[PDB]
């Protein structure tokens, strides 16, 4: 399991040695917005048995969960 | 005590696109 560290444009030392399950990473923003909220994603944790609404992240068990910025997502 | 620090962080425009 891996998780692009920051990504944005270039790239860094990906792969999450610890917590073999999900690589966290979500965002912030106010509400649904879908435009502003210029923030970032966490980055691996261990698991996400939780299921809360507003927080910052849940879990990212993949190899490309890191989405795009807020301003210009695409 | 002046700082004007940024609340949250930012994704785009990191610093390596240098």
């Amino acid at each position: 399991i891996v998780c692009h560290t920051t990504a944005t444009s270039p790239i860094s030392a990906v792969t999450c040695p610890p917590g073999e399950n999900l690589c966290y990473r979500k965002m912030w923003c106010d509400a649904f917005c879908s435009s502003r909220g210029k923030v970032v994603e966490l980055g691996c944790a261990a698991t996400c048995p939780s299921k809360k609404p507003y927080e910052e992240v849940t879990c990212c068990s993949t190899d490309k969960c890191n989405p795009h910025p807020k301003q210009r997502p695409g | 005590y002046r700082g004007w620090k940024h609340w949250v962080y930012y994704t785009c425009c990191p610093d390596t696109p240098y």
